[PDB]
């Protein structure tokens, strides 16, 4: 009878960082597509 | 009468060219003063991202 397991450890979630399609769209908003993404996963690690 | 119309004669060369090269000078730093100028405006892309903040996504 040795442990079982750590009930107190949770996998903690994979972040993945969205893609935006390549079109002009993109390139004259990548700033500001990154930025949303970056915070997009900012808001996954922590949460909310 | 013969005095001075000779010297004045003989000075018209070194003043005409002193005269001429005066004036390339002048010339030259009117173009050496030309610089084209190029301004940095703000980035739409704040602005978009300012927008969103208004929109509250």
């Amino acid at each position: 009878r040795a442990d079982e397991v750590d009930y107190t450890n949770l996998p903690a979630p994979k972040p993945q960082k969205t893609v935006w399609d390549d079109n002009i769209e993109t390139e004259v908003l990548r700033k500001y597509l990154d930025g949303l993404s970056q915070y997009d996963m900012e808001e996954a690690k922590y949460g909310v | 009468d013969i005095m001075v119309p000779s010297f004045v004669y003989n000075k018209l060369p070194v003043i005409h060219f002193l005269q001429e090269k005066r004036a390339e000078q002048k010339l030259r730093r009117v173009l050496d003063e030309t610089y084209t100028e190029w301004t940095e405006e703000l980035d739409q892309a704040h602005v978009t991202d300012a927008i969103t903040r208004s929109l509250n996504i």
